């Protein structure tokens, strides 16, 4: 179950960034989206496609449908730079799946 | 109210064990009074289906 | 808070063996599934095995399935995944990482990362 | 059976921010979740269901 995920994004101070992580039957699956800045253990910002966990700024939103599933930040900050991570309780195999990761870039 | 939740007609939430693995979940995989959720203090909102039949027979057990 | 402590981490020579413990605190241990993650040194996450919330159901990846072999003692509060016949290529970064949905039996998804021990195997 | 209702000790789903352990919510876009009644889950869902 590949689960494809843009390379890189790059986004400017104030504008909003969209990392679309998509699979053959994403909009079936529970998209967890994962935040790791260099040197740190990756953090859960978005849970069931949507559920923004406590302290993740609020503009943090998750999506889900058909093929493809967006993590979308609004307004990025310069403390936005990190790694992305898609993943998906793939069932038809009974396998955890990460995306490629994308890393974000706020010049 | 034995033929109805022998047709599945009573929604009665599963226990969540707590202790023992279930088929809990999130929201979403709950589709494959749709199903039960908890938000524990540790953990994110777990969702249980309610059984499509004897749910009440189930959960008295 | 919730807090994942791993350990047993090391450089190893290629065909040895780890088992990397995993302390959690701040949270019911006896509750949650412990994932094992790993990332390459420079490359992306990469799932490697899960426990469910008591033991009963363990899942594995496909590369590691047959050598790797999660487990655990909720009664210490810890989870272990013993590693046999360690290649080359699997120096990384191990993390364990709770699920986030209790007594779930497959892992749809962590919620507290733990802080990553570096693994490393080479002569 | 209705003193095991009357402290609410049986959730039944009548017929959104989440809350053995008891099911506090049902639900069916976001997760929107009705609360289960504190008592008479029971009774409350009978008196709805017949109405």
């Amino acid at each position: 179950y590949v689960l494809t995920q843009p390379p890189s994004v790059s986004v400017a101070p104030g504008q909003t960034a969209t990392i679309t992580c998509g699979g053959n039957n994403i909009g079936g699956k529970s998209v967890h989206w994962f935040q790791q800045k260099c040197g740190q253990a990756p953090l859960l910002i978005i849970s069931d496609d949507n559920d923004r966990p406590s302290g993740i700024p609020e503009r943090v939103s998750g999506s889900n449908s058909g093929n493809t599933a967006t993590l979308t930040i609004s307004r990025v900050e310069c403390g936005d730079e990190a790694d992305y991570y898609c993943q998906v309780w793939d069932t038809t195999s009974d396998q955890l799946v990460f995306g490629g990761g994308t890393m974000l870039t706020v010049l | 109210l034995v033929l109805l939740d022998y047709q599945g007609m009573l929604p009665v939430c599963p226990l969540i064990p707590g202790s023992s693995t279930t088929s809990t979940g999130p929201c979403r995989t709950c589709m494959t009074p749709s199903c039960c959720c908890t938000k524990p203090s540790d953990g994110n909102c777990t969702c249980i289906p309610i059984p499509s039949s004897w749910a009440f027979g189930k959960f008295l057990w | 808070q919730m807090r994942l402590v791993e350990s047993g981490g090391g450089c190893v020579r290629p065909g040895g063996s780890l088992r990397l413990s995993c302390a959690g605190s701040g949270f019911r241990f006896t509750g949650y599934g412990i994932h094992w993650v790993r990332q390459a040194p420079g490359k992306g996450l990469e799932w490697l095995a899960y426990i469910s919330n008591d033991g009963s159901k363990k899942y594995h990846t496909d590369s590691v399935k047959g050598r790797f072999t999660v487990s655990r003692d909720n009664a210490k509060n810890t989870a272990y995944l013993q590693m046999n016949s360690l290649r080359v290529e699997e120096t990384a970064v191990y993390f364990c990482a709770k699920d986030g949905y209790l007594s779930a039996a497959r892992g749809y998804g962590m919620d507290v990362w733990g802080q990553g021990i570096c693994v490393t195997v080479s002569p």
